[PDB]
RNA sequence: UGGUUUAAUUCGAAGCAACGCGAAGAACCUUACCAGGCCUUGACAUGCUAGGGAACCCGGGUGAAAGCCUGGGGUGCCCCGCGAGGGGAGCCCUAGCACAGGUGCUGCAUGGCCGUCGUCAGCUCGUGCCGUGAGGUGUUGGGUUAAGUCCCGCAACGAGCGCAACCCCCGCCGUUAGUUGCCAGCGGUUCGGCCGGGCACUCUAACGGGACUGCCCGCGAAAGCGGGAGGAAGGAGGGGACGACGUCUGGUCAGCAUGGCCCUUACGGCCUGGGCGACACACGUGCUACAAUGCCCACUACAAAGCGAUGCCACCCGGCAACGGGGAGCUAAUCGCAAAAAGGUGGGCCCAGUUCGGAUUGGGGUCUGCAACCCGACCCCAUGAAGCCGGAAUCGCUAGUAAUCGCGGAUCAGCCAUGC
RNA sequence: AAGGAGGUAAAAAUGGUAAAAAA
């Protein structure tokens, strides 16, 4: 039925926030509200390379941003002409003092946000879903991974009945919290509907 | 309810307040039923409005202080 | 109507007792919980996707 | 003669922010009576687990808010110096005063 | 301190017991056969959402 | 909520899984519904053609209001200027255009998100063996448990998601720590933690330990069961979040996105009104009750949690009160919301449509808000219905649970909150 | 009784739901 953001639930000592700044009271609305337009932008344009998480610092004017970027390379552009113009608008509707961390992850198949991004796009793309997705799943065992399982639910191919077409490989204990799992989904949209595509990547114990 | 005070509004006022300047034409067409009907208005053709249309009501003495719009039913059809 | 209308108290009119509060992260009024800015399923999204701090998936 | 309250919502790291300044504290000049914790003041809220008029089905969160109170004697040069220089809370928040 | 007027007097008598098993902890060996240190349960229970007294559930129609 | 009805009584949800459900604050707002006034390159963004205005500060007519016709100001900047001028930009105006927009249909095209069966114990992988094979096996057999929990058997041996465990609240202890607490231990006192002092005790809130049938005895082949103790803690210690594979084309296009169909000076947009509260009945969840284990007035008691800056609001005062005028402290364990109530301790009623129960009823008051008629809460005093404890039937609940009693927060000008 | 089994027993007030069609 649910399943719950593993996430939603990881906020102990096995996701902790996104955003990490504290808030007065009264305040509380308006700096989230800047806060979530600043992803919000950041999402339409810096997309290209594949972004995941989004670090958030705020002190007084500690406005650090650590994007969690897929490859900063054909992004910060040549000699950072493309970091400028971001944090230049981040400047321009954010009344403070501004900050880029281009922070991308060593490894491309982790972190299920961006496997669910290429997932979906593939779709987006019209491509083959079992096939290459199954593909997908492939490359996170193929990665080191413990356990990936990828949910794909929508309208394939049109044809009324919006199966929701499911693949796994590895070990997946959602009940746990040690084990640590990391929860992305991709929002696909077909030229034709919109179908969700979802993943769950397992990592291990002892952590 | 005013506590100290007796809530209407001007519209009435300025317009009654200039036919008492002779005594003219027999009607009036007011919009506001929210209003505290008054004695000043003497009491002719109030012509209040009602959810569908302006409906004019008779107003003399016992309607003293009390609304104006509730002389005017609006909850058609009854039982 | 629907886009007008955030627009409608986007710019307070008149008596200070015609504002409602606006789900910026969804837009409408019902169950708006001020303090958030947020309505509850604006809220709900917010706060499990892992987007708010001082929270906790409360376990009292 | 200083009152340095410390409101968090991290407990751990606030905690942290607590006995640190003390060490450095009774380091860089005399006594500095203990962090001493203080009613983590918590903002109760809930909500229902869907959209579609589910009267059960619900998640409660809360906002949990940490004080923590610091008090150093007569105060010197390197104290103040240092220990209101270097920090790091990157969110939490410190407040403090001469009473 | 808390409570009401018989948790203080449980509170009173769970500390008369933890006293004297002190100042003469040979009092304990005829004591805890007596029950005179099991401390106590009793919460008026989280409240269920969906429920009220955490347990009193609304009135079931079925119809 | 059906039904009923109106100009409109705006839609959604429907055996359990809809009916105090979206609705966690509908007077106008909200608002999607109606009658009417009216705007429409549109309340919103996006860019071009050709034209003018600098942005932009005020005002008059009109009108229910949106809207509408004009009037005072006004002339910041780039290039070329002690001169004249135009073009260019934010910048608004008008035609034309590309467009916006539509809570219009379509959840039988969809995502996501809840429901629900259901914390029900279920769904399977691996090598081996059986079966031509689909496949079976493992998982069917017995005792046992909340449990596919464990033991025994056994053609299997195991392994993963489920159950559990790692997570939190709550009970015992500890170490850090002392502006909460206190003679607990000392001094004094305006004897009231009130003045110094102190960390012992509460508390606070952190880092661990502590319980496993571990010990003792009787039974069972073991899994387990009986009895007893050590201990704050027994045999899963109490609770909470936690909810599989799957079904059900469940629920939702009126939170959102959303494939499509669709109106485009009208299904778009504003305003003022009116309805969402209507009434010949019916129904679910509910508050109160119908009374002496009680109603009433007086004195004292012990709560826990959650709040409060343009808010919490103690205090005198005016007012019987509703609340109003002057007024302290308060970014709170230090200030106030706040009196917990039942308990207890005195006095009244004397079994009665009663000092019961206030349903409703009239002449007046307070508060918020432009505004309290429809349609607000609250105060007064006069009114004082039904109700004599409920047939068929049918609901809750297994321990601090039920029953009883008070208390706060959410959103909120206010409040229909007897709801959650 | 532990089982498989050959003969003789008990056991249902009611109903119509169409179907082009997805993996």
């Amino acid at each position: 039925g649910n399943k719950i953001h593993p996430i939603g639930f990881r906020l102990g000592i096995t996701r902790d926030w996104e955003s990490r700044w504290y808030a007065g009271k009264k305040q509380y609305r308006h700096l989230l509200l800047e806060d979530q337009r600043i992803r919000g932008l950041l999402e339409k344009e810096l997309y290209s390379a594949g972004l995941a998480r989004v670090d958030i610092e705020r002190a007084a004017d500690n406005v650090a941003v650590t994007v969690h970027v897929a490859k900063p390379g054909v992004v910060i552009g040549r000699g950072g002409e493309r970091i400028r113009v971001l944090r230049e608008e981040l400047a321009k509707l954010t009344g403070k003092n501004v900050a880029l961390n281009v922070q991308e992850v060593q490894n491309p198949n982790l972190s299920a946000p961006l496997v669910a991004q290429r997932v979906a796009e593939q779709i987006e793309r019209r491509f083959a879903v079992r096939r290459a997705i199954k593909q997908a799943v492939q490359r996170v065992m193929e990665s080191g991974a413990k356990g990936a399982k990828v949910i794909v639910s929508g309208r394939i191919g049109g044809a009324e009945q919006a199966r929701t077409e499911w693949a796994a490989q590895g070990r997946v204990p959602l009940h746990t919290l040690r084990a640590n799992i990391d929860y992305g989904f991709a929002l696909a949209r077909t030229t034709y509907g919109v179908l969700g595509v979802k993943a769950y990547i397992f990592l291990g114990e002892v952590i | 309810s005013l506590k100290k005070g007796v809530f209407v509004d001007d519209h009435l006022l300025e317009k009654v307040l200039e036919l008492n300047a002779k005594g003219e034409k027999r009607l009036i067409k007011t919009w506001s039923r929210r209003s505290t009907i008054v004695p000043e208005m003497v009491g002719h053709t109030i012509a209040v409005y009602n959810g569908k249309q302006h409906v004019p009501v008779y107003i003399t003495e016992n309607m003293v202080g009390h609304k104006l719009g509730e002389f005017a039913p609006t909850r058609t059809y009854r039982g | 109507a629907r886009k007008a209308l955030i627009e409608k108290a986007k710019r307070t009119p008149k008596f200070k007792v015609r504002a409602y509060t606006r789900c910026v992260r969804c837009g409408r009024a019902r169950s708006v919980y001020r303090f958030f800015g947020l309505c509850r399923i604006c809220l709900r999204e917010l706060a499990h996707k892992g987007q708010l701090p001082g929270v906790r998936k409360a376990s009292w | 003669k200083i009152r340095i309250k410390l409101r968090g919502f991290d407990h751990k790291t606030l905690d942290a922010s607590a006995q640190k300044i003390v060490e450095a504290a009774r380091r860089s000049g005399a006594q500095v009576s203990g962090p001493i914790p203080l009613p983590t003041r918590v903002r109760r809220f809930t909500v229902i687990r869907g959209p579609f008029k589910h009267k059960d089905s619900r998640e409660h969160f809360e906002l949990r808010t940490h004080n923590r109170l610091v008090d150093i004697i007569n105060p010197n040069r390197k104290t103040i110096e240092q220990l209101m220089t270097l920090d790091l809370p990157t969110g939490v928040e410190i407040e403090i005063k001469t009473v | 301190r808390g409570g009401g007027k018989s948790g203080q007097i449980d509170a009173i008598k769970l500390g008369i017991a933890r006293a004297l098993v002190q100042y003469n902890p040979d009092y304990r060996a005829k004591l805890k056969p007596l029950g005179f240190l099991t401390r106590d349960a009793r919460v008026v229970e989280r409240k269920k959402y969906g429920k009220h007294k955490a347990r009193r559930a609304p009135q079931y129609s079925k119809r």
